[PDB]
Protein backbone atom coordinates (compact mmCIF):
# COMPACT_ATOMS: atom_id res chain seq x y z
CA UNK A 1 0.00 0.00 0.00
CA UNK A 2 2.49 2.55 0.67
CA UNK A 3 4.46 1.66 -2.65
CA UNK A 4 1.34 2.65 -4.24
CA UNK A 5 1.21 5.28 -2.50
CA UNK A 6 4.60 6.74 -3.58
CA UNK A 7 4.13 5.68 -7.15
CA UNK A 8 0.71 7.71 -6.90
CA UNK A 9 3.05 10.33 -5.59
CA UNK A 10 5.77 9.96 -8.37
CA UNK A 11 3.25 10.66 -10.83
CA UNK A 12 1.54 13.27 -8.34
CA UNK A 13 -1.20 11.55 -8.79
CA UNK A 14 -4.05 10.31 -5.74
CA UNK A 15 -3.70 6.86 -4.52
CA UNK A 16 -6.61 4.32 -3.16
CA UNK A 17 -6.79 1.15 -1.63
CA UNK A 18 -9.84 -1.63 -2.15
CA UNK A 19 -9.90 -4.72 -0.94
CA UNK A 20 -11.65 -7.90 -3.01
CA UNK A 21 -10.90 -10.37 -0.50
CA UNK A 22 -13.63 -12.09 1.08
CA UNK A 23 -16.14 -10.98 -2.70
CA UNK A 24 -16.77 -13.78 -4.47
CA UNK A 25 -20.07 -12.22 -6.93
CA UNK A 26 -20.04 -9.06 -9.17
CA UNK A 27 -22.59 -7.35 -6.87
CA UNK A 28 -19.58 -5.92 -5.46
CA UNK A 29 -17.57 -5.69 -8.90
CA UNK A 30 -20.31 -4.02 -10.65
CA UNK A 31 -23.42 -2.63 -9.92
CA UNK A 32 -26.81 -4.00 -8.27
CA UNK A 33 -29.83 -4.26 -10.72
CA UNK A 34 -31.79 -0.81 -11.42
CA UNK A 35 -35.45 -1.63 -9.96
CA UNK A 36 -35.63 -1.40 -6.39
CA UNK A 37 -33.81 1.03 -3.91
CA UNK A 38 -31.08 -1.13 -1.86
CA UNK A 39 -29.10 -1.33 -5.48
CA UNK A 40 -25.59 -0.33 -4.64
CA UNK A 41 -22.53 -0.26 -6.76
CA UNK A 42 -19.42 -1.62 -7.02
CA UNK A 43 -16.30 -1.04 -5.36
CA UNK A 44 -14.62 0.50 -7.79
CA UNK A 45 -16.91 3.17 -7.61
CA UNK A 46 -16.36 3.71 -4.12
CA UNK A 47 -12.69 3.99 -5.15
CA UNK A 48 -13.86 7.20 -7.60
CA UNK A 49 -15.98 8.25 -5.34
CA UNK A 50 -13.32 8.21 -1.82
CA UNK A 51 -10.60 9.35 -4.42
CA UNK A 52 -10.92 13.23 -5.88
CA UNK A 53 -9.11 12.25 -9.39
CA UNK A 54 -9.70 11.76 -13.17
CA UNK A 55 -7.33 9.40 -12.95
CA UNK A 56 -6.77 7.59 -9.19
CA UNK A 57 -4.46 4.67 -9.31
CA UNK A 58 -6.58 1.83 -7.84
CA UNK A 59 -5.18 -0.76 -6.24
CA UNK A 60 -6.94 -4.37 -6.16
CA UNK A 61 -6.10 -6.00 -2.96
CA UNK A 62 -6.30 -9.86 -2.25
CA UNK A 63 -6.69 -10.88 -6.16
CA UNK A 64 -5.68 -14.05 -5.62
CA UNK A 65 -8.49 -15.48 -3.87
CA UNK A 66 -11.19 -14.74 -6.42
CA UNK A 67 -13.31 -18.40 -7.50
CA UNK A 68 -16.78 -18.95 -8.85
CA UNK A 69 -18.84 -19.76 -5.66
CA UNK A 70 -21.88 -17.85 -6.79
CA UNK A 71 -23.51 -15.20 -8.95
CA UNK A 72 -21.03 -16.45 -11.64
CA UNK B 1 -57.82 1.95 -36.51
CA UNK B 2 -57.20 -1.39 -34.61
CA UNK B 3 -53.73 -0.85 -34.80
CA UNK B 4 -54.33 2.87 -32.91
CA UNK B 5 -55.90 0.66 -30.50
CA UNK B 6 -53.33 -1.27 -29.82
CA UNK B 7 -51.10 1.34 -29.36
CA UNK B 8 -53.91 3.05 -27.18
CA UNK B 9 -53.18 0.20 -24.72
CA UNK B 10 -49.71 0.65 -25.33
CA UNK B 11 -50.11 4.63 -24.38
CA UNK B 12 -52.02 3.18 -21.03
CA UNK B 13 -49.28 1.07 -20.16
CA UNK B 14 -46.53 3.65 -20.80
CA UNK B 15 -48.46 6.27 -19.27
CA UNK B 16 -49.04 4.22 -16.12
CA UNK B 17 -45.06 2.50 -16.40
CA UNK B 18 -43.79 5.16 -14.90
CA UNK B 19 -41.53 4.57 -11.75
CA UNK B 20 -42.97 1.18 -11.75
CA UNK B 21 -40.19 -2.04 -12.44
CA UNK B 22 -37.34 -0.17 -14.06
CA UNK B 23 -38.17 3.03 -15.11
CA UNK B 24 -34.73 3.18 -17.14
CA UNK B 25 -35.53 0.06 -17.67
CA UNK B 26 -38.60 1.06 -19.63
CA UNK B 27 -36.38 2.34 -22.49
CA UNK B 28 -34.48 -0.74 -22.84
CA UNK B 29 -37.90 -3.12 -22.75
CA UNK B 30 -39.43 -0.77 -25.63
CA UNK B 31 -36.11 -1.21 -27.51
CA UNK B 32 -36.26 -4.80 -27.68
CA UNK B 33 -39.85 -5.02 -28.05
CA UNK B 34 -39.33 -2.60 -31.47
CA UNK B 35 -36.52 -4.79 -31.96
CA UNK B 36 -38.50 -7.77 -31.80
CA UNK B 37 -40.09 -6.72 -35.42
CA UNK B 38 -37.02 -4.86 -36.63
CA UNK B 39 -34.49 -8.07 -36.65
CA UNK B 40 -35.90 -11.15 -38.46
CA UNK B 41 -36.70 -13.18 -36.33
CA UNK B 42 -38.29 -16.81 -36.55
CA UNK B 43 -42.13 -17.22 -35.85
CA UNK B 44 -41.26 -19.18 -33.27
CA UNK B 45 -38.93 -16.72 -32.20
CA UNK B 46 -41.64 -14.14 -32.24
CA UNK B 47 -43.90 -15.80 -30.63
CA UNK B 48 -41.69 -16.33 -27.39
CA UNK B 49 -40.59 -12.51 -27.33
CA UNK B 50 -44.61 -12.16 -27.12
CA UNK B 51 -44.62 -14.00 -24.37
CA UNK B 52 -41.74 -12.51 -22.87
CA UNK B 53 -43.40 -9.23 -23.59
CA UNK B 54 -46.71 -10.43 -21.43
CA UNK B 55 -44.29 -11.39 -18.73
CA UNK B 56 -43.86 -7.77 -19.35
CA UNK B 57 -45.96 -4.32 -19.63
CA UNK B 58 -45.27 -4.99 -15.45
CA UNK B 59 -47.96 -3.39 -13.59
CA UNK B 60 -47.60 -6.47 -11.59
CA UNK B 61 -44.74 -6.00 -9.43
CA UNK B 62 -41.20 -5.15 -9.90
CA UNK B 63 -39.99 -8.74 -9.20
CA UNK B 64 -37.24 -10.26 -10.53
CA UNK B 65 -39.08 -11.81 -13.09
CA UNK B 66 -39.84 -8.95 -14.72
CA UNK B 67 -35.93 -7.87 -14.57
CA UNK B 68 -35.10 -11.55 -15.98
CA UNK B 69 -37.48 -11.45 -18.38
CA UNK B 70 -35.97 -8.01 -18.73
CA UNK B 71 -32.64 -10.20 -19.51
CA UNK B 72 -33.82 -12.29 -21.53
CA UNK C 1 -55.03 1.79 -1.51
CA UNK C 2 -52.34 1.71 -3.93
CA UNK C 3 -52.22 -2.13 -3.82
CA UNK C 4 -55.79 -2.64 -4.31
CA UNK C 5 -55.26 0.08 -7.58
CA UNK C 6 -52.09 -2.08 -8.80
CA UNK C 7 -53.99 -4.98 -8.95
CA UNK C 8 -56.94 -3.58 -10.53
CA UNK C 9 -54.63 -2.18 -12.65
CA UNK C 10 -52.84 -5.20 -13.63
CA UNK C 11 -55.65 -7.04 -13.80
CA UNK C 12 -56.87 -4.93 -17.15
CA UNK C 13 -53.20 -5.83 -18.29
CA UNK C 14 -54.12 -9.04 -17.89
CA UNK C 15 -57.86 -8.78 -19.42
CA UNK C 16 -55.97 -6.27 -22.49
CA UNK C 17 -53.35 -9.11 -22.78
CA UNK C 18 -56.69 -11.68 -24.33
CA UNK C 19 -54.75 -10.56 -27.78
CA UNK C 20 -57.74 -7.98 -27.85
CA UNK C 21 -59.80 -11.08 -29.58
CA UNK C 22 -60.00 -13.09 -26.12
CA UNK C 23 -60.74 -16.22 -27.84
CA UNK C 24 -57.38 -17.06 -25.47
CA UNK C 25 -54.67 -15.10 -23.48
CA UNK C 26 -51.67 -17.32 -24.94
CA UNK C 27 -52.08 -19.04 -28.30
CA UNK C 28 -50.12 -22.14 -27.14
CA UNK C 29 -53.00 -22.85 -24.83
CA UNK C 30 -55.96 -23.45 -27.51
CA UNK C 31 -53.18 -25.13 -29.62
CA UNK C 32 -53.02 -28.24 -26.74
CA UNK C 33 -57.03 -28.34 -26.75
CA UNK C 34 -57.74 -29.28 -30.20
CA UNK C 35 -54.33 -30.65 -30.38
CA UNK C 36 -55.49 -33.65 -27.74
CA UNK C 37 -59.05 -33.68 -29.54
CA UNK C 38 -57.49 -33.52 -33.16
CA UNK C 39 -55.37 -36.88 -31.79
CA UNK C 40 -57.55 -40.37 -31.28
CA UNK C 41 -56.10 -41.66 -28.05
CA UNK C 42 -57.41 -44.16 -25.70
CA UNK C 43 -59.95 -43.70 -23.02
CA UNK C 44 -57.38 -44.01 -20.53
CA UNK C 45 -55.38 -41.45 -22.00
CA UNK C 46 -57.86 -39.22 -23.58
CA UNK C 47 -60.13 -38.61 -20.63
CA UNK C 48 -57.17 -38.22 -17.99
CA UNK C 49 -56.18 -35.58 -20.82
CA UNK C 50 -59.44 -33.63 -20.88
CA UNK C 51 -59.01 -33.25 -17.27
CA UNK C 52 -55.49 -32.01 -16.92
CA UNK C 53 -56.42 -29.92 -19.77
CA UNK C 54 -58.33 -27.33 -16.98
CA UNK C 55 -54.03 -26.34 -15.71
CA UNK C 56 -53.91 -24.47 -18.69
CA UNK C 57 -55.61 -20.77 -19.02
CA UNK C 58 -52.28 -19.89 -17.46
CA UNK C 59 -49.35 -17.12 -18.45
CA UNK C 60 -45.81 -16.95 -17.90
CA UNK C 61 -46.52 -14.09 -15.38
CA UNK C 62 -49.05 -15.37 -13.47
CA UNK C 63 -49.18 -19.35 -12.17
CA UNK C 64 -46.27 -21.47 -13.34
CA UNK C 65 -48.98 -24.07 -13.85
CA UNK C 66 -49.04 -24.11 -18.23
CA UNK C 67 -44.79 -23.70 -17.80
CA UNK C 68 -44.48 -27.57 -17.01
CA UNK C 69 -48.67 -28.51 -18.45
CA UNK C 70 -47.37 -27.14 -21.86
CA UNK C 71 -44.46 -28.90 -21.82
CA UNK C 72 -46.29 -32.42 -20.76
CA UNK D 1 -59.91 -13.00 9.74
CA UNK D 2 -57.04 -14.54 10.73
CA UNK D 3 -55.88 -14.53 6.81
CA UNK D 4 -56.18 -10.59 7.30
CA UNK D 5 -54.62 -10.38 10.48
CA UNK D 6 -51.69 -12.05 8.76
CA UNK D 7 -51.69 -9.49 6.06
CA UNK D 8 -52.30 -7.07 7.86
CA UNK D 9 -49.35 -7.79 9.94
CA UNK D 10 -46.98 -8.33 6.47
CA UNK D 11 -48.43 -4.71 6.16
CA UNK D 12 -47.15 -3.44 9.68
CA UNK D 13 -43.35 -5.18 8.42
CA UNK D 14 -43.43 -3.47 5.68
CA UNK D 15 -44.59 -0.17 6.80
CA UNK D 16 -42.20 -0.01 10.27
CA UNK D 17 -39.28 -1.64 7.83
CA UNK D 18 -38.61 1.95 6.59
CA UNK D 19 -36.29 3.74 8.94
CA UNK D 20 -33.33 2.14 9.80
CA UNK D 21 -32.27 0.83 6.79
CA UNK D 22 -34.08 3.33 3.87
CA UNK D 23 -32.77 6.81 4.23
CA UNK D 24 -33.80 10.32 2.02
CA UNK D 25 -32.33 13.36 1.53
CA UNK D 26 -34.44 15.93 0.43
CA UNK D 27 -31.92 18.81 1.17
CA UNK D 28 -28.79 17.33 -1.03
CA UNK D 29 -31.45 17.55 -4.20
CA UNK D 30 -29.97 21.23 -4.90
CA UNK D 31 -26.89 20.60 -4.65
CA UNK D 32 -27.02 17.42 -6.64
CA UNK D 33 -28.58 19.53 -9.46
CA UNK D 34 -26.59 22.59 -9.72
CA UNK D 35 -23.01 19.91 -9.17
CA UNK D 36 -24.39 18.61 -12.36
CA UNK D 37 -23.30 21.74 -14.06
CA UNK D 38 -19.78 23.29 -12.21
CA UNK D 39 -18.24 19.95 -12.36
CA UNK D 40 -18.03 18.92 -16.35
CA UNK D 41 -19.43 15.13 -16.88
CA UNK D 42 -18.04 12.86 -20.26
CA UNK D 43 -20.88 12.89 -23.00
CA UNK D 44 -22.35 9.53 -22.22
CA UNK D 45 -21.97 10.87 -18.47
CA UNK D 46 -23.39 13.84 -18.98
CA UNK D 47 -26.40 12.47 -20.70
CA UNK D 48 -27.00 10.05 -17.97
CA UNK D 49 -26.41 12.70 -15.54
CA UNK D 50 -29.64 14.14 -17.22
CA UNK D 51 -31.35 11.15 -16.88
CA UNK D 52 -31.31 10.61 -13.23
CA UNK D 53 -32.25 14.45 -13.17
CA UNK D 54 -34.74 13.74 -14.82
CA UNK D 55 -35.94 11.16 -12.70
CA UNK D 56 -36.42 13.71 -10.06
CA UNK D 57 -38.48 16.59 -10.09
CA UNK D 58 -41.48 14.78 -10.29
CA UNK D 59 -40.90 11.47 -7.95
CA UNK D 60 -38.18 11.99 -5.99
CA UNK D 61 -39.02 10.03 -2.41
CA UNK D 62 -42.46 8.43 -2.51
CA UNK D 63 -41.18 5.16 -4.92
CA UNK D 64 -38.53 2.74 -4.54
CA UNK D 65 -37.20 3.99 -8.48
CA UNK D 66 -37.07 7.50 -7.30
CA UNK D 67 -34.77 7.05 -4.26
CA UNK D 68 -32.51 4.92 -5.74
CA UNK D 69 -32.25 7.13 -8.68
CA UNK D 70 -31.39 9.77 -6.35
CA UNK D 71 -28.56 7.47 -5.00
CA UNK D 72 -27.12 7.33 -8.18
Amino acid sequence: TSLGRSIARSMNRKFHRISLGGVRDEAEIRGHRRTYIGAMPGKLIHAMKQVGVINPVILLDEIDKMSSDWRG
Amino acid sequence: DTNQREYYLREQMKAIQKELGGEDGLSDLEALRKKIEEVGMPEAVKTKALKELDRLERMQQGSPEATVARTY
